[PDB]
């Protein structure tokens, strides 16, 4: 939520 | 700590080479809000997520690693999106990450 994650 | 080397050879999904993990932390993030880090102060690029079966799994990537380095560019002090950029070169086939493991 305030610490986004991304996927690779 | 101790210091892990591994080595990503990305697969194939469409138009994409993916690497079967997630990152969370960079400069510009709360460090506060990261659960798997020793120190919150700490504002480092951390795996969040390792999907069975894929390409990190299989290199040795564990959920909770910091990556410190990938193909020798420092990872320790770059924001989220740089860190994203520098993992998802299309170009790359084989990613080395040097990595550091609770």
């Amino acid at each position: 939520s305030r610490w986004p994650t991304s996927i690779l | 700590a101790v210091v892990q080397r591994v080595e990503i050879h990305k697969l194939r999904q469409g138009e994409n080479l993916i690497l079967g993990f997630s990152i969370g932390g960079g400069i510009d993030q709360d460090p506060s809000q990261n659960p798997f880090s020793e120190d919150k102060t700490d504002k480092g690029i951390y795996v969040t997520r390792v999907s069975e079966g894929g390409p990190a799994e299989i290199a040795g990537l564990q959920i909770g690693d910091k990556i410190m380095q990938v193909n020798g560019w420092d990872m320790t002090m770059v924001t989220h999106d740089q860190a994203r950029k520098r993992l998802t070169k299309r170009s790359e086939e084989v990613v080395r990450l040097l990595v550091t493991r609770q």
